[PDB]
């Protein structure tokens, strides 16, 4: 299908279907296809894919924690080249946040 | 591959530490200077192999509060995650 990689688009897809849209691949998957972060070759080895799906450890504790809740993150607005600073953050109980300033600040969007 | 050095005796805040890291690891200009920003840089930006030499660790803990240990921990987890990171603590 066509790539879905905008805040609303992914946000709505995660709530509705409880999974990321099909254009996302984890860091490990990307690495097994030949991704080399420093080269910025993700679209060469995985055309139309974006990094998304890995566990988000919420290291600064800015997102709300709960026993049982784990978070995950995925890149937003990415097409090719070096990665940007936009991410979408989503929890096991479907809370959805974003960040556009490389995890300095977060806004609750669902 | 890439070599980074932290002269811990020159670290006077957690801002210094993050800004030293931004230069030494060739991080993005948008680098968020936070623990989440560093993990993401370590696992989706940084060129490897990576050798981090952190000198005067104890002194760098004085004005970074809990920051020196937190940052260190992020590199160790990154290394536990498979990243090719060598850490040298002096």
């Amino acid at each position: 299908a066509q790539v879905i990689n905008t805040f609303d688009g992914v946000a709505d897809y995660l709530q509705t279907y409880h999974k990321l849209p099909d254009n996302y691949i984890t860091k490990s998957e990307a690495q097994a296809l030949g991704w080399v972060a420093s080269k910025g070759n993700l679209a060469d080895v995985a055309p139309g894919k974006s990094i998304g799906g890995d566990i988000f450890s919420n290291r600064e504790g800015k997102l709300p924690g709960k026993s049982g809740r784990t978070w995950r993150e995925a890149d937003i607005n990415y097409t090719s080249g070096f990665r940007n600073s936009d991410r979408i953050l989503y929890s096991s109980d479907w809370l959805i946040y974003k960040t556009t300033d490389h995890y300095q600040t977060f806004t609750k969007i669902r | 591959m890439k070599k980074a050095v932290i002269n811990g005796e020159q670290i006077r805040s957690i801002s210094d530490l993050h800004q030293t890291l931004k230069k030494e690891l060739a991080l993005p200009e948008y680098y968020g200077e936070n623990l989440d920003a560093l993990w993401d840089a370590l696992t989706g930006w940084v060129e490897y192999p990576l050798v981090l030499e952190w000198r005067q660790f104890e002194q760098s803990k004085q004005l970074t509060e809990n920051g020196a240990e937190s940052v260190l921990q992020v590199f160790r987890e990154a290394k536990a995650e498979g990243a090719d990171i060598t850490i040298i603590l002096s």
